[PDB]
DNA sequence: TTTTTTTTTTTTTT
């Protein structure tokens, strides 16, 4: 009956080694003596116990004798018991007072204080087997990995260490603390779980503590307390939810890197649990070096169904290392003194793509946008720059957007399918797995007061079309679907790459012929740049040399420009939206006059032909908002006459490209 | 045990032959001819196929998206072009991948979300056609007859070169990188030759961009040719291929050519020459079609087994695109 | 002593 066999592994002395491991050390007073206090001092919760110092401490325990039994390898070979033992002794040497505990102050702090004071005092009357040590903690324990440059002491092989793929993950890895890397997916929302969980009793009281072991347990009532028990007949008892403790729990799957995988073989995502202070550490779609204890959790069931028992297991979180996490106006002040903020930063836009700085020129207006205005009633006048692209097929205009949202504040990079109607209109898309019927607005909701970036904009169908057809009135998205009648803010900025119908726009053809969009939707944008690709035996040379500059090199540009990086740039771009220019009346009247002949030449050209007229109000609205945009590029707030005129250059330049 | 079957085992004495032949400078054409024992000529198409059989290397950017190196082509022409049967040669020597007649779907290589579970309460995906075809040859009978709805993920198959799955479900984006060749018949009758390529496409539009080559093959009659057409067809019913697979496989992993500027000093002149000329004849022209000059040259670069790209390889490319559009 | 299940294929339909 249960054969039993000796093994070199013994917990007995290792416990002692743990006592000498903590509070006695130097190289990092020591870290284990007063930080432990700072936990007991209640300024910190997570106890970070590094495998690093387990190694360096064995440098103190070997080299530097007397020799000691294995640790980090014994750790990562078992991984679970070392939080039930290495941590259990922590109760012994923990500082008493500690400093300034108060009582309430903190809720339930007085509960447990008076728990054990009423416990000892009700135990004092009986004396005139104790609340388990895991009950009073208020500190989690997190092991962290050793990569390591000092793992090169060396123990060599024993280091994992490596962030192996789940394909690399194996059945002998059960009960082994390891590193794994991969993308976050579906990341279940944080929920409380449970820990002991004291249920009160009805007649003479007392209490009992049901340990929280596994994923589920049997609840119990009866009466345990000897006094309520047997007299009479049995003391009833219920759960006290304020006598309960809950460890933090958020479980999240992490998918494979997909280049870790053999060529066939669909990605295999693995199950992970989060416990403790490391809750909220992980968010959807995030690559990280994640280390943790990997244990089987059968079953519930089913049961006799499985067989063999076929564990199905899971991972628990231990450590998180995440790849890729005024004096700032001074960081801006080489650019402020640089001069040529508008043309230079216009060159700085998408430095990868060659040519058409005239396009980037307006993209510049977009990144800052602004300033809006509020009419005092009020109804917002955008304030938001909706500018569109055109021309085809590739142009890598997608790159313009691709970098823009990557850099421009609160960006959304989208396409026709792409962000759907329900990818743009908040509905009730049933939530997969964890339930139920949650609401996620995509696109126009997701990043608001920021740019939406579209391609395949004609393939958005009508699902997006009528809603965005509203979003040019901006400042809303209405939803009557299901039981929810709200109109939620889409404050989103709009931009699209317009890909004309197959296979390219035809120069003889009248404008809007290439475009498959509604006629009512293109007066809704302010301005648009059509991108024609016309063979020139000159520019296609430098182009093909630009295409052959790959793969020869990595860095494309030279002779000469120095790219302007997003951080420092974004801070001026966010420095500008605060400026809020106010038009002088001189420039205002000038915005009227040339706009009259603008309201004449698009009209006196009559029949559509070139078109479109009329230079509608929205182009004046725009021209004004564009000088409101252009001024912050100057700072000012005084809105120069040429500060208007610079938008005036872009006005016709947008159109009239329809000729070539 | 579970042994796979049909990699391969080259010893020494064999690869010594591989290289002994590799020294010879007409071998490209040679390898091309042996591909179709029955089939007449179409050697330019043959070459194109081998060019797809290498994979044309790859280059992955650092901290950015990859530049696809594998080759995607399509056949078009009147019935009895041997297009389907030609695909069936790419069925065996090619070391995978799997071929399909039109339909096709659901989403082809899309898993289509095995549901529910199977088993023990775990919703599962399973290898789709295109997925199973990762780093292999997808072939299509009647790519013109596939649904317009499939085509969506097909775009996703070629440029994006991956598989996006939202369905139930698991959001994994898994590598779809694949060599893909298909055949389409003239939309309407024998007018493939008479009609413009526009309306002759049968599958617009971005579908056309991703294609490295569109091959129009005429059923047109030459009685002079028809005699030839007959005799070899009759002696049908009445330079070695297996070794060709043993060679191609070796040319994949050893070695990748990288590049030399010599091809570059020419194919550029060639591309602009296309844009200033090929628009006085037909369409289309894009940067992408030039990126194929890279891939094409690189393919023949693996054919020479040269440690590096060389100018004459580019001359092989300049060869192939002419006949591509004329 | 009982456990637990909605996509994908095809269809007939305005
Ligand atoms: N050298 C050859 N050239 C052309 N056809 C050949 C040749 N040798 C044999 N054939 C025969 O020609 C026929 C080719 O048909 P094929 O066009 O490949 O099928 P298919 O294209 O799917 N039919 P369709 O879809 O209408 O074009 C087959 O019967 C082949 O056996």
């Amino acid at each position: 009956a249960l054969p039993s066999i000796q093994l070199p592994v013994d917990y007995n002395n290792l416990f002692n080694e743990i006592t000498d491991f903590l509070v006695t050390f130097k190289q990092d007073g020591p870290k284990y003596m007063a930080m432990l206090q700072k936990v007991a001092n209640r300024e910190l919760n997570s106890v970070i116990i590094d495998l690093d110092d387990i190694l360096q401490y064995q440098n103190e325990k070997f080299l530097q004798g007397t020799q000691a039994d294995d640790l980090v390898s014994a750790i990562q070979q078992n991984a679970n018991h070392f939080t039930e033992l290495f941590c259990r002794a922590i109760d012994n040497n923990m500082p008493l007072p500690t400093k300034e505990i108060d009582y309430k102050d903190d809720v339930l702090d007085v509960i447990l204080n008076q728990r054990r004071l009423r416990n000892e005092r009700m135990l004092s009357d009986r004396t005139n087997e104790l609340f388990p040590p895991n009950l009073t903690r208020r500190y989690f324990l997190y092991f962290k990995p050793l990569s390591q440059n000092c793992a090169r002491r060396y123990r060599k092989k024993a280091i994992s260490s490596k962030p192996l793929s789940v394909r690399q993950i194996k059945g002998d890895f059960l009960g082994q603390l390891i590193t794994v890397r991969g993308i976050i997916t579906r990341v279940s929302d944080v929920k409380p779980a449970v820990e002991v969980i004291a249920y009160t009793c009805d007649q003479c009281g007392y209490e009992v503590f049901q340990e929280v072991n596994s994923r589920t347990f049997t609840p119990l009532s009866e009466c345990t307390s000897e006094e309520c028990s047997q007299n009479q007949t049995k003391g009833q008892l219920f759960m006290s939810t304020r006598a309960s403790k809950f460890s933090a729990f958020q479980e999240c799957k992490i998918q494979e890197l997909s280049q870790q995988v053999p060529v066939g073989h669909i990605p295999r995502s693995l199950n992970i649990h989060v416990n403790g202070t490391l809750v909220r550490s992980l968010s959807p779609g995030d690559i990280v070096d994640v280390t943790g204890i990997f244990l089987p959790a059968p079953y519930t069931g089913f049961k006799a169904l499985k067989a063999g028992l076929l564990t199905e297991t899971y991972l628990e979180a231990q450590f998180v290392r995440q790849h890729k996490k005024s004096d700032v106006e001074e960081r801006v002040m080489e650019l402020i003194t640089s001069g040529d903020v508008y043309n230079r930063l216009a060159k700085s836009i998408a430095p990868e793509i060659y040519g058409n700085l005239d396009v980037k020129k307006a993209l510049l207006l977009l990144l800052v946008g602004g300033v809006d205005k509020r009419v005092g009633d009020g109804m917002k006048i955008r304030g938001d720059i909706n500018v569109c692209l055109m021309g085809d097929p590739g142009v890598a205009k997608s790159q313009l957007l691709k970098a823009i949202c990557k850099i421009s504040p609160r960006g959304v990079y989208t396409t026709g399918k792409g962000s759907s109607g329900v990818g743009l209109t908040a509905a009730v898309m049933k939530d997969p797995v964890t339930d139920e019927m949650i609401l996620e607005g995509g696109a126009l909701v997701l990043a608001d007061n920021g740019i939406c970036c579209i391609d395949e904009f004609d393939k958005m169908d009508e699902s997006d079309r009528t809603a965005i057809h509203e979003v040019m009135e901006q400042q809303t998205i209405s939803i009557s679907k299901a039981g929810i009648n709200t109109t939620l803010n889409a404050r989103t900025s709009i931009l699209a790459a317009a890909n004309p119908l197959y296979g390219r726009y035809n120069p003889r053809l009248s404008p809007l012929d290439n475009i498959n969009l509604p006629a009512a939707l293109l007066s809704r944008f302010d301005i648009l740049f059509l991108m024609l690709d016309i063979p020139s035996r000159d520019d296609d040379e430098k182009l093909a040399e630009h295409v052959t500059y790959v793969h020869m090199h990595n860095k494309q540009p030279d002779l000469d420009f120095t790219p302007v990086e997003p951080s420092k740039m974004r801070e001026y771009i966010a420095y500008a939206k605060t400026k809020r220019p106010v038009m002088s009346e001189a420039v205002n009247d000038y915005v009227v006059q040339a706009y009259i002949r603008l309201r004449q030449d698009s009209k006196r050209e009559m029949d559509s032909k070139f078109s479109f007229g009329q230079a509608t109000p929205r182009t004046l609205l725009g021209i004004i908002r564009l000088s409101q945009a252009l001024a912050k590029l100057r700072l000012a707030d005084m809105v120069d006459i040429d500060d208007v005129e610079e938008a005036l250059r872009l006005v016709r330049v947008s159109k009239e490209s329809l000729y070539q | 045990t579970v042994y796979p079957l049909h990699r391969q085992m080259l010893t020494d004495f064999d690869i010594r032959n591989i290289n002994k032949l590799s020294k010879k400078k007409d071998i490209f054409d040679i390898l091309s001819q042996s591909l179709a024992p029955s089939i007449y000529g179409h050697d330019h198409i043959k070459k194109a196929i081998l060019l797809m059989l290498m994979g044309g290397v790859e280059k992955n950017l650092e901290n950015g998206s990859h530049l696809r190196g594998d080759i995607n082509i399509l056949m078009v022409g009147d019935p009895s072009t041997a297009k389907s049967q030609l695909l069936r040669f790419v069925l065996n020597t090619a070391s995978l991948a799997i071929a399909t007649t039109g339909r096709g779907s659901s989403g082809v290589g899309l898993t289509a979300a095995v549901t529910t579970d199977r088993e023990t309460g775990e919703r599962r995906l399973e290898a789709g056609a295109m997925v199973l075809a990762d780093r292999g040859v997808v072939c299509i009978d009647e790519f013109d007859k596939m649904t317009d709805v499939d085509r969506v993920a097909i775009h996703e198959v070629m440029e994006q070169q991956t598989v996006t799955i939202a369905k139930a479900g698991i959001h994994t984006t898994l590598n779809a990188r694949c060599s893909v060749i298909a055949a389409a018949n003239p939309v309407f009758g024998q007018y493939d030759v008479n009609r413009d390529p526009h309306q002759n496409i049968a599958l617009p539009d971005s579908l056309l961009s991703r294609f490295d080559l569109l091959f129009v093959v005429t059923d047109d009659i030459n009685e002079i040719r028809d005699r030839s057409i007959s005799e070899h067809v009759l002696r049908t019913h009445r330079v070695t291929i297996p070794f060709l697979r043993k060679y191609v496989q070796y040319a994949k992993e050893r070695v990748i050519p990288q590049l030399t500027q010599e091809a570059i000093n020419v194919i550029v002149k060639n591309y602009t020459d296309l844009r200033n000329d090929d628009n006085t004849k037909k369409s289309p022209i894009t940067a992408r079609t030039l990126e194929t000059l890279i891939r094409l040259a690189t393919a023949h670069a693996k054919v020479r087994l040269s440690k590096t790209v060389n100018k004459v390889d580019a001359k092989v490319a300049a060869n192939l695109l002419r006949f591509a559009l004329l």
